[PDB]
C-alpha cells in the first residue's frame, strides 16, 4: 500500500502541480493524444489541437480530480464514485488507456522535476495513479 | 516498421547526447524498484533490498549500462531491429524465461528517464518516435516466443 | 510461427467438429459481458444493457459468427496468417481503433469456449496449439499498430 | 464488485471443485506448464509428469486456498496474507503469471462443466479469480 513516506513524496511533488493545473494536465493529455493516437477517438467533440481551450480546461479537471484523490487517498473508491460510474458507464474507458495517461503523466512530472523525480518518487506515483486507475475502472468487475 | 525523416532525426539526435551508463543505470534500478518481482532475475546481483540498496549496486548499474548500450545498437540501425536483437531473443525467452511484458515496462521506464533528463528536447512529438524505438526492440525480443 | 505436424492435427480436427455459428456467438457475447468496456465498439448493434439481453442479441450471435468463420481462416492457412489478417488488421487499427489487448482477451475468451464444446478433445496439448492459434492471429491483428 | 448472484454462482460451482480437489488443481497446473512452459521455472524443485505426486499433492493445496478465498470473500486481503508475502517476498511470481493460472483454472472449470459453464458463471469466476489475484500481489505495491 501506500506509506507515509510515499504521500509526503506525493504531496511535495503535487504542490507544484497545483499551480499550473492546465499546463499539467493539457501536457499529459496531449502527449497521450500524441503518442497514442487511438485515445483521441475517446474526444471527438474536442478540437484536438495544441492548447486547445478545449484541452486545457478539460486537462484542469483531470489534475483537479487527481488533487481530490490526493487528499482522500485513503477513501478512493468513494471520492471518485461519481468518475468511476462516468468512466466504465458512460464513455467505456478500456482499462488498458487509464495505464497509459498515467505513464504520460509520469513523463510529464519527469520533464517538470528532472533530477527530483527519482526512483522513490516515481515509486510513490505510480502506486498512486495505479490505485486511481483501479478505482476508475472498478465498475467493470 | 516504418521510419520518417523526422523520427529518425527525433531518436539520433537525442541519443548522442545520452550518457549511457547513468541513463542504463537509472532505468535497470528503477526497473527492479518500481517492478520489485523482476528482482527474481538478479539473484547473483547482491543485496538488492532496498531502494537505496538498489541505486548503490554496482552490478545493476553495471548491467544498466550494458542494456541501455543495447538499445544504442537499435538507435544506430533503425531498419534493421529485429534482425539486430534476435540473439537477445533467444536469451531472454529461451534461457532466462522473462515474460514479455516486462520488455514493455523496461521500455516504459526509459522513456520516464529520458524525459527526466531531456526536459526541452523530449517534446511529446520526441516522445512519440522513442516509444515507437523501445516498442520495437520490445516486439523484437518478443519474437522468441512467437 | 512454427507449426509441428501434431499442432496442425489438433486445430484441423477440433475444428471439423465446431459449430462455428454457436462458438462464435458465445465468444462474442462472452466479450461484451465479462470485458464490459468492449461494448463501446456495437453501438449500432441495440440493446447491450444485460447479460440475457446480449445472449438474445441477434447482431451480437451473427457477428460472432463471421469472427469465428474469419479464425477459420487461420485454421485453413497456419502458415500465411499473417497475410491472411493484414486486412482485418488496417480495419481494426486504422479504422476502429481497437486497442490489441481486447485482441487476446477475445481469444482466451475463445479457448474457454472450446473447453466447455469439447471437454474430452480439449487435452492440455490441444489447448496448447490452440492458444498457440489465437495468439497468432492476434498478433496478426496487431501487426496494423507495429 | 461480486454480486450475491455472483457468489451463488460461484458456490454452487465450487462444491463440485471441492470433491476433487487434487484433480481440478493438478488439471489447472498441469494446462498452465504445458501451454505456457515459462511458467514451469518456478517449480525447478517438481517433478514436473504428468500427475506427479508433487503435482497433485500442490495441486490440491492451491484449491484448498481458492476454497478459503470463497469463504472469506469480503476479507480477501486479511485470509491470504500470509500467501501475499509468499507469492511476492520469497518467491517473486510475475503478476502476469496469476492471470496465466486464473485463465487455466476457468479451462478446467469448462470442460467440466460443459453447458453449464454460462457467460454469468464465467463473469463470476473471472471477477473472483482477478480479486484473489490482485491480493496475492498486493504486497508489490
Ligand atoms: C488519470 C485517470 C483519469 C482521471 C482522473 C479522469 C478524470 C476525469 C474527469 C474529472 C472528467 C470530467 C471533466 C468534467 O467534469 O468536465 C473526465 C472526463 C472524461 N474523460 Fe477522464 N479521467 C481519466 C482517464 C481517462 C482516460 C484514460 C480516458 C480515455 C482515453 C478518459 C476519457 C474521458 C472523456 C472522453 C471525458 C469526457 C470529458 C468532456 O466531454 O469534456 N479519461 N475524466
Ligand atoms: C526489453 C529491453 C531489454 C534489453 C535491450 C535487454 C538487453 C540485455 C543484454 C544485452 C543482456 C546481456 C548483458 C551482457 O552482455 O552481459 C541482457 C541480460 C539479461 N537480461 Fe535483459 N534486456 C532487456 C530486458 C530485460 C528484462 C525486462 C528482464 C527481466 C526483468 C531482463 C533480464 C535479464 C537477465 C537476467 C540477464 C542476464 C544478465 C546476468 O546474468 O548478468 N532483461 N539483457
Ligand atoms: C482478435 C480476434 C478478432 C477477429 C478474428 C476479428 C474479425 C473481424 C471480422 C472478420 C470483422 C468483419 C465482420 C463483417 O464481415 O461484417 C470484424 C469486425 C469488427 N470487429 Fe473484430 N475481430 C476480432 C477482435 C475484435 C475485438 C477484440 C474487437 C473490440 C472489442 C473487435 C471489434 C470489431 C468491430 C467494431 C467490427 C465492426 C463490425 C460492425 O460494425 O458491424 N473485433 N472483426
Ligand atoms: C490462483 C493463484 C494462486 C494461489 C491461490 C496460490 C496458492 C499457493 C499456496 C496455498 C501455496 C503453498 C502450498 C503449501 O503450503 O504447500 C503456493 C505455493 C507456491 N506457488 Fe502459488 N498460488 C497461486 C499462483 C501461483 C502462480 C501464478 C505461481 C507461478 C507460476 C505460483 C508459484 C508457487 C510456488 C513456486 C509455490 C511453492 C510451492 C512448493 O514449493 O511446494 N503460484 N501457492
Amino acid at each position: 500500500m501506500l506509506t507515509e513516506d510515499d504521500k509526503q513524496l506525493i504531496q511535495h511533488v503535487w504542490e507544484k502541480v497545483l499551480e499550473h493545473q492546465e499546463d499539467f494536465g493539457a501536457e499529459a493529455l496531449e502527449r497521450m493524444f500524441i503518442v497514442y493516437p487511438s485515445t483521441k477517438t475517446y474526444f471527438p467533440h474536442f478540437d484536438l489541437h495544441h492548447d486547445s481551450e478545449q484541452i486545457r480546461h478539460h486537462g484542469k479537471k483531470v489534475v483537479g480530480a487527481l488533487g481530490d484523490a490526493v487528499k482522500h487517498i485513503d477513501n478512493l473508491s468513494a471520492t471518485l464514485s461519481e468518475l468511476s460510474n462516468l468512466h466504465a458507464y458512460n464513455l467505456r474507458v478500456d482499462p488498458v488507456n487509464f495505464k497509459l495517461l498515467s505513464h504520460c503523466f509520469q513523463v510529464v512530472l519527469g520533464a517538470h522535476l528532472g533530477r527530483e523525480y527519482t526512483p522513490q518518487v516515481q515509486v510513490a506515483y505510480d502506486k498512486f495513479l495505479a490505485a486511481v486507475s483501479a478505482v476508475l475502472a472498478e465498475k467493470y468487475r | 516498421v516504418h521510419w520518417t525523416s523526422e523520427e529518425k532525426q527525433y531518436i539520433t539526435s537525442l541519443w548522442a547526447k545520452v550518457n549511457v551508463g547513468e541513463v542504463g543505470g537509472e532505468a535497470l534500478a528503477r526497473l527492479l524498484i518500481v517492478y520489485p518481482w523482476t528482482q527474481r532475475f538478479f539473484a547473483s546481483f547482491g543485496n538488492l533490498s532496498s531502494a537505496n540498496a538498489i541505486l548503490h549496486n554496482a552490478k545493476v548499474l553495471a548491467h544498466g549500462q550494458k542494456v541501455l548500450t543495447s538499445f544504442g545498437e537499435a538507435v544506430k540501425n533503425l531498419d534493421n531491429i529485429k534482425k539486430t536483437f534476435a540473439q537477445l531473443s533467444e536469451l531472454h525467452c529461451e534461457k532466462l524465461h522473462v515474460d514479455p511484458e516486462n520488455f514493455k515496462l523496461l521500455g516504459n521506464i526509459l522513456i520516464i528517464v529520458l524525459a527526466t533528463h531531456f526536459p526541452k528536447e523530449f517534446t511529446p512529438a520526441s516522445q512519440a518516435a522513442w516509444t515507437k524505438l523501445v516498442n520495437a526492440v520490445a516486439h523484437a525480443l518478443a519474437l522468441g516466443y512467437h
